RNA sequence: GCCCGGAUAGCUCAGUCGGUAGAGCAGGGGAUUGAAAAUCCCCGUGUCCUUGGUUCGAUUCCGAGUCCGGGCACCA
RNA sequence: CAGGCGCGCAAAUUACCCACUCCCGACCCGGGGAGGUAGUGACGAAAAAUAACAAUACAGGACUCUUUCGAGGCCCUGUAAUUGGAAUGAGUCCACUUUAAAUCCUUUAACGAGGAUCCAUUGGAGGGCAAGUCUGGUGCCAGCAGCCGCGGUAAUUCCAGC
């Protein structure tokens, strides 16, 4: 025996909207292969030092490194 | 001579040949003799006993489990 | 991207090793200019202004006050083809112990001989260390030699061809006797103080047409000391073996903890690996591997590195302890071992019970001669007579040895590096040898 | 700071006196008949019995007109009847005090497998249970101390996947059969 | 006059002749061990009439 | 890692630039005692820290090492 | 929050994540070492392996009959007894599930037990206090001994074997 929980939606577009993103990725629907939280936090604090539009450039210039 | 406060105490070394394991100026873990600050048995005025020497247990040395940290 | 090589600078006292190395590092960009003037001013105020470039490596108060190298000092620099870690070895005979620690973890040895009136002869005399240092370099496995005749500016006349040529003829003779083929050695006339003929050719020696080396796996030509460094053959790294990293020091880095430093001889060291130290028998997982202040993902053989270990005090692991993988073949303490020993120079007779100081990798332990198993031939271990009773100089024999203090060694056959040795007594290299069998304690 | 519950209790109480011969002999006798690994097992049931008998005692102290006596008094009797230690004709709190240790642990699953005839020895009972051979209703139970209730006594039997029954053979004979197939040809 | 001293510490343990433990079967553990006790103490009760012999009687 | 001083009987302490280390205390054996103590007889019981050098020879002369004590230093 | 050092008898990973729980903000969308997740963890607590069976065997009861003896079958127990082939999960390991992603657990296929060496320890055995006045060693020494006490050449107590 094996219990569980199931959700069946009226249409796929509705399942797109009001559904957890992770369960969507389980079907390959919305897949994301992003960076670690640590890498984002490193980038966020590095951008906090600089000011102006240079903020985007230097953060993006240091992200691959 | 206790490290935490520099006080000098006399600690009994239990078992048959355990004094041979101890050498001068070794770090020894010392415990009470079981009578809460009183002498135990026939040893006069000794209220402490040695549990570990050179960060190795006297029992494991006595029972041949480990050896006095020879360097 | 570069290839990392370990280079040891050896020679007699005050031959200019530290000055030659400090100036060479400075020229190659290993140290900031502003630091040199910091040394230039501070050395002069201490009364040792002549040790301006030597102060790059002499970091201790005692070393700087007395103008002597006491312990080895390491520094890095790049030769546009080799990422070089250079080791400054002391020249004193009283500090030959710190030499062997530094010299063991080296791939090429540069020998510095002072070309000066009476200064060269003092080094190459019987009581000098020029001969001894070259002898120990070959014993410890350093098979690549560069002889740089230093203090060429202080010849009579300055930058003399005749002085330079006579030193080459004489030094070649010695190196040939001890094993080094002179045709494979580059002789470079240099002035470490003036930086002459180290990076670019010096106008003070127009006669010097350059150095030539005829070697298998490449014949090279050049003029300057840097080109001599660039002609060093790439060493072969034994990567397909269990980890073996002899410790040469342990540091307590602020905010990091116990960081044992040493040169990996065999295998790969990676973070998260659980390593064990012998003969102290301490097992611990490594946290980080850093080389020269730079993070590393794996330490390939011949990478002198420091590493962070967890929950280990500085007093637990010391110099001479060998670090190896606990999962793979782990290093263990040796109760005793059997060695093929060639007696070089002992004034008297050597019998069982002899307790000279044995130098293996970074370990200097007084080992006791327990049994003279047999007398063998020198070029081939062909036996001659069993139970020699005694051995004198020139005799090769099989000896069973029992170290006094705990010591970890391995057979030369399984791991060449940790089997080579030099018995030391009478302030002389009494004998050398290799290790055939090791009686490793079970440690269980 | 954590979404955790630390509520826990000990299911047993050690003896006040460590070496009393009569208690030692009686505990061994019980462990021997009801096949129990350790003396902790005699103390667990003893603790449950002690709490139950203690609970009956203050209820008997209270008068019969006490509403509190009736509610948990009836509930306590119902629980004892359900597990099968008290007869359904025994609806008096005065009759709980007569309960003995062997009554409560007679209802253990391991004893029932031997009694029902599933196992030929009380020590065979634990082996069958721990090796996943017994179902209660439809669920395999591998706990020897599983307290069988009257509602489920009639239903104890071999599991479906147990080789002893409608089950593919166990691994040891499977290895002999392939030896037989290999031995034949 | 004191006859003991610190040099002779651990004398009897050193001089005691060394006899090795002999290879013997592993003892039953857990429920099986309690099974063995139950049989040896209560099932196999051979009457003695005179006086009880202890579990480790040597006479 | 560097430097300084010491290492002699079980303990302590002697010991001449080099002619084969003693003193006290302790201990052992015997007589005695149930066993001691006391008492009465006999007995160094030590690889001069280890090992090499040199010497005709080494504890005392010079090296190397170990331990102890003291001081200095050591930041991938 | 990790992590280091120091102090001490004395206390964990410089891990993964906003999925959960909830909080802030212009905000359904962003962020949160708050918090969750795993790691270390014999603090403490709960459940629970380390065999079971069958026959032969040898004592022993046992059940009945019979010369009291004796006999037959039968129930029960001690034997790394003589075996025998059954069973299983620790383990390894497909997938599957778990979950933010994983993990463990749960299931499953394969494999995996005879010295089933897949080998249970820690304390004690004069009394208090359950268990030897067995054997060897030492000889008020070495030790033991919470207390009383043991040890002075046949130690129920030291050191050992059983
Ligand atoms: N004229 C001249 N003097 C030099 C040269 N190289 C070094 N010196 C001088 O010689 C002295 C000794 O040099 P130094 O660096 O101490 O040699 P070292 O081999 O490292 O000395 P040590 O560490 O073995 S003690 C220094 O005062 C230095 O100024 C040189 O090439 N030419
Ligand atoms: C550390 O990275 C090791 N290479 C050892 C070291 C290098 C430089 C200076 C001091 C130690
Ligand atoms: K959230
Ligand atoms: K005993
Ligand atoms: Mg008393
Ligand atoms: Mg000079
Ligand atoms: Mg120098
Ligand atoms: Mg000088
Ligand atoms: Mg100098
Ligand atoms: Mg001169
Ligand atoms: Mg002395
Ligand atoms: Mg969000
Ligand atoms: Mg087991
Ligand atoms: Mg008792
Ligand atoms: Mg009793
Ligand atoms: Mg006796």
């Amino acid at each position: 025996k094996t219990t569980g929980f199931g959700m069946i939606y009226d249409s796929l577009d509705y399942a797109k909207k009001n559904e957890p993103k992770h369960r969507l990725a389980r079907h390959g629907l919305y897949e994301k292969k992003k960076t670690s939280r640590k890498q984002r936090k490193e980038r966020k604090n590095r951008m906090k030092k600089v000011r102006g539009t240079a903020k985007a450039n230097v953060g993006a210039g240091k992200k691959p490194k | 001579q206790l490290i935490k406060n520099g006080k000098k105490i006399t600690a009994f070394v239990p078992n048959d040949g355990c004094l041979n394991f101890i050498e001068e100026n070794d770090e020894v873990l010392v415990a009470g003799f079981g009578r809460k600050g009183h002498a135990v048995g026939d040893i006069p005025g000794v209220r402490f006993k040695v549990v570990k020497v050179a960060n190795v247990s006297l029992l494991a040395l006595y029972k041949g489990k480990k050896e006095r940290p020879r360097s | 991207e570069k290839t990392h090589i370990n280079i040891v600078v050896i020679g007699h006292v005050d031959s200019g090793k530290s000055t030659t190395t400090g100036h060479l590092i400075y020229k190659c960009g290993g140290i900031d200019k502003r630091t040199i003037e910091k040394f230039e001013k501070e050395a002069a105020e201490m009364g040792k202004g002549s040790f301006k470039y030597a102060w790059v490596l002499d970091k201790l108060k005692a070393e700087r006050e007395r103008g002597i190298t006491i312990d080895i000092s390491l520094w890095k620099f790049e030769t546009s083809k080799y990422y070089v870690t250079i080791i400054d070895a002391p020249g004193h005979r009283d500090f030959i112990k710190n030499m062997i620690t530094g010299t063991s973890q080296a791939d090429c040895a540069v020998l510095i001989v002072a070309a000066g009136v009476g200064e060269f002869e003092a080094g190459i005399s019987k009581n000098g260390q020029t001969r001894e240092h070259a002898l120990l370099a070959y014993t410890l496995g350093v098979k690549q030699l560069i002889v740089g005749v230093n203090k060429m500016d202080s010849t009579e006349p300055p930058y003399s061809q005749k002085r330079y040529e006579e030193i080459v003829k004489e030094v070649s003779t010695y190196i040939k006797k001890i094993g080094y083929n002179p045709d494979t050695v580059a002789f470079v006339p240099i002035s470490g103080w003036n930086g002459d003929n180290m990076l670019e050719p010096s106008a003070n020696m127009p006669w010097f047409k350059g150095w030539k080396v005829t070697r298998k796996d490449g014949n090279a030509s050049g003029t300057t000391l840097l080109e001599a460094l660039d002609c060093i053959l790439p060493p072969t790294r034994p990567t397909d073996k269990p980890l073996r990293l002899p410790l040469q020091d342990v540091y307590k880095i602020g905010g990091i903890g116990t960081v044992p430093v040493g040169r990996v001889e065999t295998g790969v060291l990676k973070p998260g690996m659980v390593v064990t130290f012998a003969p102290v028998n301490v097992t611990t997982e490594v946290k980080s591997v850093e080389m020269h202040h730079e993070a590393l993902s794996e330490a390939l053989p011949g990478d002198n590195v420091g590493f962070n270990v967890k929950n280990v005090s500085v007093k637990d692991v010391r110099r001479g302890n060998v670090a190896g993988d606990s999962k793979n073949d782990p290093p263990m303490e040796a109760a005793g071992f059997t060695a093929q020993v060639i007696i070089l120079n002992h004034p008297g007779q050597i019998s069982a019970g002899y307790a000279p100081v044995l130098d293996c990798h970074t370990a200097h332990i007084a080992c006791k001669f327990a049994e003279l198993k047999e007398k063998i031939d020198r070029r081939s271990g062909k036996k001659l007579e069993d139970g020699p009773k005694f051995l004198k100089s020139g005799d090769a024999a099989i000896v069973d040895m029992v170290p006094g203090k705990p010591m970890c060694v391995e057979s030369f056959s399984d791991y060449p590096p940790l089997g080579r040795f030099a018995v030391r007594d009478m302030r002389q290299t009494v004998a050398v040898g290799v290790i055939k069998a090791v009686d490793k304690k079970a440690a269980g | 700071p954590v979404a955790r519950s630390w509520v826990c209790r000990k299911t047993y109480v050690t003896p006040r006196r460590p070496f009393e011969k009569s208690r030692l002999d009686q505990e061994l006798k019980l462990i021997g008949e009801y096949g129990l690994r350790n003396k902790r097992e005699v103390w667990r049931v003893k603790f449950t019995l002690a709490k139950i008998r203690k609970a009956a005692r203050e209820l008997l102290t209270l008068d019969e007109k006490d509403p509190r006596r009736l509610f948990e008094g009836n509930a306590l009797l119902r629980r004892l009847v359900r597990i099968g230690v008290l007869d359904e004709g025994k609806m008096k709190l005065d009759y709980i005090l007569g309960l003995k240790i062997e009554d409560f642990l007679e209802r253990r699953l391991q004893t029932q497998v031997f009694k029902l005839g599933l196992a030929k020895s009380i020590h065979h009972a634990r082996v069958l249970i721990r090796q996943r051979h017994i179902r209660v209703r439809k669920q395999v139970v591998n706990i020897p101390s599983f307290i069988v209730r009257l509602d489920s006594q009639k239903h104890i039997d071999f599991s479906l996947r147990s080789p002893y029954g409608g089950g593919r053979p166990g691994r040891v004979k499977r290895k002999n059969a392939k030896k037989g197939q290999g031995g034949a040809g | 006059k004191v006859h003991g001293s610190l040099a002779r510490a651990g004398k009897v343990r050193g001089q005691t002749p060394k006899v090795a433990k002999q290879e013997k079967k592993k003892k039953k553990t857990g429920r099986a061990k309690r099974r063995m006790q139950y049989n040896r103490r209560f099932v196999n009760v051979v009457p003695t009439f005179g006086k009880k012999k202890g579990p480790n009687a040597n006479s």
